[PDB]
RNA sequence: UUGUAUUAUUUAUAUAAUAGGUGUAUUAUAUUUAAAUUUUAAAUUUGUUGUUUUAUAUUUAGAUACAUAUUUAUAGAUUAAUAUAUUUAAAUAAUAUUUUAAAAUUUAUUGAACUGUAAUGUUACAGUUGUAUGUACCAAAUAAAUAUAGUAAGAUUAUUUUAGUUGAAUUAAUAAAUAAAUAUUUAUUUUUCUUUGUAAAUAUUAUGAACAAUUUAAUUAACUAAAAUGUUUGAAUAUUUAUUUUUAUAUUUUUAGUAGGUAAAUGAAAAGUAUAAAUGGAUAUAACUUAAUAUUUAAUAUUUGUUUAAUGAAAAGUAUUUUAUAUUGUAUAGUAUUAUUAUAGUGUAUAGUUUUUUAAAAAUAUAGUUAAAUAAAGUAUGAAUUAAUAUCAAAAUUUUAAUAAAAAUUAAAAAAUUAAAAUAGGGCAAGUCCUACUCUCCUUUACAAAGAGAACAUUAUAUGUAAUUGUAUGUUUGAUUGGGGCAAUACUAUAUUUAUUUAUAUAGCAUAAGAACUAUAUUCUUUGAAAUUAUAAAAGGAGCAGGUUAACAAGCAUGUGUUUCAUCGUCUCGUUGUAAAGCAGAUUU
C-alpha cells in the first residue's frame, strides 16, 4: 500500500513526493556511486600497504603462517615462502614498499 | 469439456530485461534498441556519432600521414572517423563495428599520435620496463598481425613496439628482451602481462595507455578475467598521488557489445565515449553471402564439403597408386605460382590485386574507397588457381579429423588449433597466408580477428550461438571484398539456422538468437502485449476503413477486433489459459450443467427412455 | 525435414515494408504498422473530444471543441441545423482551407481512420480531402497541415 | 462408581396484539430554516478500467511463527591432512510454520435387477476391464488418504495511527572496493552562510514493451472560520476607382483559533487471573464458503373430482383381519407420491365392476380462389429459478480507461392492472482464411526399458547369466563436458643461427654453528599434434501461436527473350495509374 502521513496543510495534500528535495531513484544511484568512487580513490591514494601475516584476512593468515612455521622455530633471516595467496603485486612504486 | 475459455494458452518467458536474460553474456549479443540501451550502463551516458571525413582534417603528424600513405589508408572508415576525434581528446573509449571497418588503425593510429606527442612536446622520458602502451589481444596470430600492424607505425615514427608469445624458454625469452630493448609498445596477453607486473619485470609508472582489441573475450570469463584484472591494476595506478600524473586512457575495440563488456565498462569507466553505428552494429557486411546447407546425416558433410571445394576450384590430387596414396599422407603438397602466371592464366600489381581478391569500392556516406592491402605479418608470397577457404570446425579433433580425410582424398590442406606445437603451428599458418596453402581446417582459434586473405569460409558443424557464426562470416567479409559463407548444418541446428536465415532474409540484428525452440518462440510478456496492441489497431484500421456493421452487430464486432483485453497472471497462463479461474469456474459451471442433461437424454435415448430402469 | 524455430516477435522489427511506413516521413494510407496509444485506454482509438455547458441556445455546438487551437475557434461557414438533418449528420461546416474541408457531426462520435496519423479516431470533427469523404483525417493531423502549409500537398 | 468416579471443558432459536400518524402533497437521495451534498462494498485488473467474480436478509460457525531469559556457572580458533593454537564475548535454548480447493493417483472391495453378450424370466463372464456400455455425472461404484497445493485461485477476525527514499538493481565460471528496491531491528554529535536519510544486521524480490528520432549537447483532509486560480479593412460596400465604425476591482484552496502528545497499521477490561457476592452493560467488533430461521419472487405457476361399457396368478407390498371367512400361510405393486401408467401367467366375454371446477377476449396446442371447438378472472390452496441496492434508474445531448442508467449538461419522467422479449440481465477473446510449431497416428536399422520365452552352465519343477523378440511403454532440435591463453631450463653471462629476429645450448650452485619469537622478496626440479560422426532414425485430424496492412521480388523463361502490380479492354494489339499509397485467402458474430 502506500504509506499515508498525517498532514499539516493543504500542501502536504498537493504534494507527492514525501521528501521533494532528495533526488529521484537514478539520481541517488548516480550521486551514491560517484560517493564511492570518490571515497575508494581517496582511500586508494596512498599506496597498497604490503600488511604483515598477522594482519591478512581469516583465511589468508593460517596458511601464510603454517607456510612459514618451520621458520619460525628455527630462527636464521633470509627465509621467506613464495605463497600463492599473499596479497598481489601493485605494479608501481609505494612508500610501504 | 476441460476448458472452453483461453486468453492466451502458450506460456511467456522469465526472461524480463532482455530476450535472453538466462543465457550467458558470452553467447549472446545484446539488443541495441534505444528501449534497451536506455537501461544499459554504457549506452546511454555518452555516445560519440558525428564524423570528420578525412584524414586532412584530422590533425596527423607528417610521420602518421606517411605510414598510411604506406598503408594505402586514403579515406576513413565511418568508424575511424567517429574514434580518432575522441582518442586524440583523450577519452576512454569503446569502438564497435561490424568485423573489418578498421578498427585496428581507428585505435592505434590516434593511440600512436598522442604517444608521439607526449615523447615531443610534453617530452615524458621512456624507461626500460615501463612501457608507454600496453596493447592486448587473445590469440597468438592476432598478437603477432598486431605486432606487424605497429612494427610499421613505428618504424615510420620512431617509436618501438614489441610482442611476445609461448616458446621453449619463455621467462627467459622475455626477460632478455626485456634487459636489451626498452619499448614504447608491448603487444601481449593480459595473463603474461599479469605475470610480468606480479614478478615485477615491468612496471605501470611510466604507462599511459591500455589498448584491447577484443573486448567481449577479453573481459569475459572466456579469458579468465585477466584484462579485468589488469584494468583494475591500471586504475589503481591511476588513483595513486605519489607518482606523476598519468591520465591513462583505455580503448576497447570491439566487434560486438555483450552484457559483459557494457556492465564491465559502464560500472568501472563512468566517463567512457562509446563509438557505434546501430545501424550496422552486429550485421554481417552487405557484400558476403550466406549459404546454409543442411545433411540428412552427419556422414554427409564430407561430401558436401569436397563439393563445396571442387565448386570453388580447389581440385584434389588424382591418387591412382599406393606410392601415390602413401607420399600423399606422408609429406605436404604445397602450391607454387607467381603474379604474372596467374594473370596469364604498381598500378597495373594493384588493380591484379583487385581482381585476385575480389575487391569492390566501399560506398559510404558521400565518399568511396578501395580495400587496403591486408595487414597479415606473412604476405601473399604464393598464388594458385583455388580459392583461399577456410574450414572452422566443432573442435580440435574434429579440425585435425577434416584435415587429414580431406589429405587423404587428395586436396592440399593446413591445419591450426592451440593444440598443435609451436613450430608447427607457425609453419601451417604461414603457409596458409603464403598461400602455399588454399585451404586451412582450423577451429574458433582463427575466428577471432583475423585480417587475412579467405574466400569463402565454411562451417564443417554449424555454430549454436551469433557470435562466433558472425564472427567466421565476418573473417572473409573485409572492408568491400565478395565474401561467401556456407554452413553445414543438422537437425541439431534447426533452430539456429532458421532464426539466422530469416535475420539475414530481412536484414535485421542478431542481437539474440539461440538454438533452444522454447526460447525462440515463446515471447516475452510486455513484447507480446506490444504486439498484440498492434494487431488489435491494425485490424481495427481494416474493419473501419473496409467494414460496414449494424448496431446491434458493433458491440461484438469491437470486442473482438478492437479491444485491448489484458491477461489475468501472464505468469501463469500455462496453467489457467490467461483468463480468471472465476469467471473459468462460471463458464464451467454453466457449461458442465448443459453436458449433464445432454449426458442423461443420451443415456435415456440409448436405454430405452430412462438411464436407470431403460 | 529440418523444422527450426523464431518467433514473430522478433519479426515484428521488419513489419513495415516501405520508407513511408518504417520512416513516418509522409501521411500514412491506412498503412501505419506501429501505434502509440494511451496507457490505460483499451479500445485502441484516438479521442479528439469536445466539452459542452449549456443548450443551444447560448452555447452552439462548434463552440464545444473551444479548448483546442485551429479553424475550430472560428464561427463554421454552413450550418445545416435549422433547415433539415442532413444523413450523415453533419451540422457544421468551416471554410475550405485549401483542398481540406471540416465538418462537425451531432453525433456521438464517428470511428473513422485518417490517412496522416494513420490511427483509428473518434471525434465529432473530420476534415475531408478535395470532398472525397472516403479520405478523411482528424482535427489534430488538419490543424498541423494547415500550420505546417501542406493543405494541397498531403 | 467405594465421591453427579475424579479434574477440567462444552451446550439447545418450540412460544411474539407492540403504536391509527414529526417532515411531503406537481419527482432528484437522513439530521425538520426548507437549501447544499449524496447515488454500493470486497477481491480481481500492475494497460491500475467501463475487465472479472461474490454478496437477499437475521443470528451463528469459521483460520495458531512463544514481542520478556536475575547471584551456585564454567563457552577460541585453525590445516586438504599431519600439524599448529602469538591471541579480547555470550541470557544451552530445540517440539511450531495460515486456511479452502488439483484433472489426482494408490490400496482393498462390490455391482450383469439397468445395460451388452452366450446358454434356454433365469444361469455364466466384471474395473492391466467383462460384453458403446456395465443401476438417472464411465477418467464407474463403495471404503480408506489431508500427493511436488507448488510455477491455479479465493478467504484470512484487533479504528481514532506518529518519521527516510515511489521505476532502482541486473557482468554465470581464476588475484575486480560495492546489486538495488521494500520491510524489520540497529549504528556514527567530525569544523565550512544555509541545507542535507548516511551506514550495518536480517527477510523477501520475473508484473515483464517492439520500432523510429536524437545524442562525446538540449485519491490522501480533526472542527469553526478564513482563503488570491481566471462576426470588413493584403477585406467589405459601391461604379466604369471612390467609400467604411481597424486599464482595474471581483469569483476555490500562500491562515489562524480551538481541539489537541509527537511527523499515520503489533486490541482494550483489577470481575474465574474471584473473596467479589442484590442493582459490575466486561458493548471485548469476520458484509462472500457453515448451520438454522424470516423474506422477495407470490394477487404467482400448479391444484380444482357431475358420471362408469373389460385380468380369478407369482416376485412385489405388511399398512393392527377383535372370531376376516398332522404342520404352515390368504386382501392394501413399481417409477422418491394416491403419478405417464392394467404388473396380465392362466383365462373369459351384457355385473350401469361409478370422484374431474368455472358466464368472454390475447398468446399458444389440437382443429363454389389458387398450388367454427377446448384451456378465464374471482373463492380456496400455494411452489420454483431469482434477489448488493437506498421510494429510484422518462428522454436527449456530451464525455470518461471495453455494454457504460458511471459522469456532466440539458430536459421533463404520475399510480395501478394486463400483454408484449425493443434494451439490459440471462457462461462464452469467438468465425473463416494463410503461415508456423507441436500433439495424435504410422514405420524401422540404431536409445532406455519392461514382462515373457528360447538357448547356455550344474545335476520333466529351480538357481545364475540372457546380445533374440516384443517394441506394449517412454524418448529421439538447449553440445561452453567447446575454444582460446597457459609451455621446466629463474638469476648473471657467453656463443651460434635467423624463414629479415626467430631458433638452441651452456659457465657459475658441495662445504661453514652462539644470541635467543622477526622485516616485499626471489618466475629454476622439469606435459608441445587425443587423425570428427555421442547425442535412437523417419514420414504427414487435433492443440497452441502468429499474421490477416500475407509471403516472394537486382525478377522470369529456356546464354536468350521480357518492365513490376493493378484498373472487369480486346482477338497478339493497346489505354491508364503505379513503382508502392500495389498484388494471395477471409472480412463473419
Ligand atoms: N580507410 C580504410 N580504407 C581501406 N582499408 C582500410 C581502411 N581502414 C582499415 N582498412 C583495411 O581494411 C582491412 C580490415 O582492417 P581491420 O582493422 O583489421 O578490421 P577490424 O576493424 O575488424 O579489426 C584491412 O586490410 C585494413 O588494412
Ligand atoms: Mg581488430
Ligand atoms: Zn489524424
Amino acid at each position: 500500500l502506500v504509506k499515508r502521513h498525517k498532514i499539516t496543510n493543504n500542501q502536504m495534500l498537493l504534494m507527492r513526493r514525501r521528501e521533494p528535495y532528495k533526488p529521484t531513484m537514478k539520481d541517488r544511484q548516480e550521486i551514491a556511486d560517484r560517493a564511492k568512487l570518490e571515497e575508494f580513490e581517496r582511500k586508494n591514494a596512498d599506496g597498497l600497504m604490503f600488511v604483515p601475516e598477522k594482519a591478512l584476512p581469516p583465511w589468508q593468515k593460517s596458511l601464510a603462517h603454517n607456510a612459514k612455521a618451520l621458520g619460525s622455530r628455527i630462527n636464521f633471516r633470509g627465509f621467506r615462502v613464495r605463497v600463492a595467496d599473499g596479497q598481489d603485486e601493485p605494479g608501481f612504486p609505494t612508500p610501504f614498499r | 469439456v476441460p476448458q472452453q475459455l483461453k486468453a492466451y494458452g502458450g506460456t511467456f518467458s522469465r526472461s524480463v530485461g532482455e530476450r535472453s536474460n538466462h543465457l550467458v553474456s558470452d553467447v549472446v549479443l545484446q539488443s541495441l534498441s534505444p528501449s534497451s540501451t536506455h537501461n544499459s550502463p554504457l549506452l546511454s551516458k555518452n555516445i560519440k556519432t558525428k564524423t570528420v571525413t578525412s584524414f586532412e582534417d584530422m590533425p596527423l603528424y607528417p610521420e602518421l600521414r606517411s605510414a598510411l600513405r604506406q598503408l594505402r589508408i586514403t579515406t576513413p572508415s565511418p568508424i575511424q572517423q567517429s574514434a580518432v576525434e575522441v582518442i586524440m581528446q583523450r577519452k576512454d573509449t569503446v569502438v564497435a563495428a561490424p568485423h573489418g571497418e578498421g578498427k585496428t588503425l581507428a585505435y592505434l593510429l590516434p593511440l600512436y599520435q598522442n604517444m608521439i606527442k607526449d615523447r615531443d612536446v610534453y617530452k615524458i622520458p621512456l624507461r626500460e620496463r615501463r612501457p608507454r602502451m600496453i596493447l592486448l589481444a587473445p590469440t597468438r596470430e592476432l598478437i603477432a598481425q598486431l605486432h606487424h600492424v605497429c612494427s610499421v607505425l613505428g618504424e615510420a615514427t620512431g617509436l618501438h613496439a614489441i610482442s611476445f608469445t609461448s616458446r621453449k624458454r619463455a621467462n627467459h625469452r622475455l626477460s632478455r628482451l626485456l634487459k636489451q630493448q626498452l619499448v614504447d609498445v608491448m603487444i601481449m596477453d593480459p595473463k603474461i602481462v599479469l605475470r610480468l607486473i606480479r614478478a615485477r619485470r615491468v612496471f605501470l609508472d611510466d604507462l599511459r595507455y591500455v589498448a584491447v582489441d577484443e573486448a567481449d573475450g577479453m573481459l569475459s570469463s572466456q579469458h579468465d578475467h585477466d584484462a579485468v584484472h589488469l584494468l583494475m591494476k591500471v586504475q589503481k595506478r591511476v588513483m595513486f598521488k605519489h607518482l606523476w600524473p598519468v591520465q591513462t586512457q583505455t580503448v576497447f575495440a570491439t566487434a560486438f557489445i555483450t552484457r559483459k563488456l557494457e556492465f564491465v565498462v559502464g560500472k568501472k569507466y563512468p566517463d567512457a565515449v562509446t563509438c557505434i553505428r546501430r545501424q550496422r552494429m552486429h550485421r554481417p557486411p552487405g557484400t558476403l553471402r550466406h549459404r546454409f546447407l543442411p545433411v540428412e546425416r552427419e556422414r554427409e558433410k564430407m561430401d558436401t564439403l569436397q563439393h563445396l571445394l571442387k565448386k570453388h576450384g580447389n581440385r584434389p590430387r588424382e591418387i591412382l597408386t599406393d606410392i601415390e596414396e602413401e607420399q600423399a599422407y606422408s609429406k605436404p603438397h604445397y602450391l607454387s605460382g607467381s603474379l604474372e602466371e596467374l594473370v596469364e592464366l604498381d598500378e597495373m600489381k594493384e588493380r591484379v590485386r583487385h581482381a585476385l581478391e575480389g575487391v569492390r569500392p566501399v560506398h559510404w556516406g558521400h565518399l568511396t574507397t578501395v580495400a587496403a592491402p591486408f595487414t597479415c605479418h606473412v604476405p601473399r608470397t604464393v598464388f594458385a588457381d583455388g580459392k583461399r577457404c577456410i574450414i572452422f570446425t566443432r573442435g580440435i579433433d574434429c579440425a585435425t579429423a577434416v584435415y587429414h580425410r580431406l589429405r587423404g582424398c587428395g586436396y592440399t590442406c593446413s591445419l591450426l588449433h592451440a593444440a598443435l606445437p609451436a613450430a608447427v603451428r607457425r609453419r601451417m599458418f604461414a603457409d596458409f597466408a603464403s598461400g602455399r596453402t588454399n585451404i586451412l581446417c582450423s577451429t574458433d582459434v582463427a575466428a577471432r580477428g583475423l585480417d587475412l586473405h579467405v574466400d569463402f569460409v565454411v562451417n564443417f558443424d554449424m555454430p549454436t550461438n551469433a557470435l562466433t557464426y558472425l564472427s567466421r562470416a565476418g573473417r572473409t567479409a573485409r572492408q568491400g571484398r565478395l565474401g561467401q559463407v556456407y554452413s553445414l548444418y543438422t537437425k541439431r541446428q534447426g533452430v539456429i539456422v532458421s532464426a539466422v536465415r530469416a535475420f539475414l532474409q530481412k536484414q535485421l540484428p542478431l542481437e539474440g538468437i539461440s538454438n533452444w525452440k522454447r526460447h525462440m518462440m515463446e515471447p516475452r510478456y510486455a513484447e507480446w502485449r506490444t504486439h498484440k496492441l498492434n494487431a488489435i489497431a491494425r485490424s481495427y484500421v481494416s474493419l473501419i476503413t473496409q467494414k460496414t456493421i449494424p448496431a446491434h452487430l458493433e458491440r461484438t464486432y469491437l470486442r473482438h477486433n478492437a479491444t485491448w483485453r489484458p491477461l489475468f497472471h501472464p505468469q501463469t497462463t500455462g496453467v489457467h489459459g490467461g483468463v480468471p479461474p472465476r469467471q473459468q469456474q462460471r463458464v464451467m459451471d454453466a457449461i458442465t450443467w448443459k453436458a449433464v442433461c445432454f449426458r442423461r437424454g443420451l443415456l435415456a435415448r440409448r436405454k430405452g427412455g430412462r438411464a436407470k430402469f431403460g | 525435414n529440418i523444422k527450426g524455430g523464431v518467433g514473430s516477435f522478433l519479426m515484428r522489427r521488419a513489419a513495415p515494408k516501405s520508407i513511408r511506413q518504417k520512416y513516418q516521413t509522409g501521411p500514412q494510407f491506412y498503412k501505419r504498422k506501429f501505434f502509440q496509444f494511451q496507457k490505460g485506454h483499451h479500445r485502441l482509438h484516438r479521442r479528439i473530444s469536445g466539452v459542452q455547458t449549456g443548450s443551444p441556445t447560448h452555447q452552439r455546438e462548434y463552440e464545444r471543441f473551444h479548448h483546442l487551437p485551429g479553424d475550430v475557434r472560428t464561427r463554421p461557414q454552413f450550418d445545416f441545423t435549422f433547415g433539415e438533418t442532413r444523413a450523415d449528420r453533419v451540422m457544421f461546416a468551416w471554410r475550405k482551407r485549401g483542398d481540406l474541408q471540416l465538418y462537425q457531426m451531432s453525433g456521438r462520435g464517428e470511428t473513422f481512420v485518417c490517412y496522416r496519423c494513420g490511427y483509428p479516431v473518434r471525434s465529432q470533427l473530420v476534415a475531408v480531402k478535395a470532398d472525397n469523404w472516403d479520405y478523411r483525417m482528424c482535427y489534430r493531423c488538419y490543424t498541423n497541415t494547415v500550420h505546417r502549409g501542406m493543405e494541397n500537398d498531403t
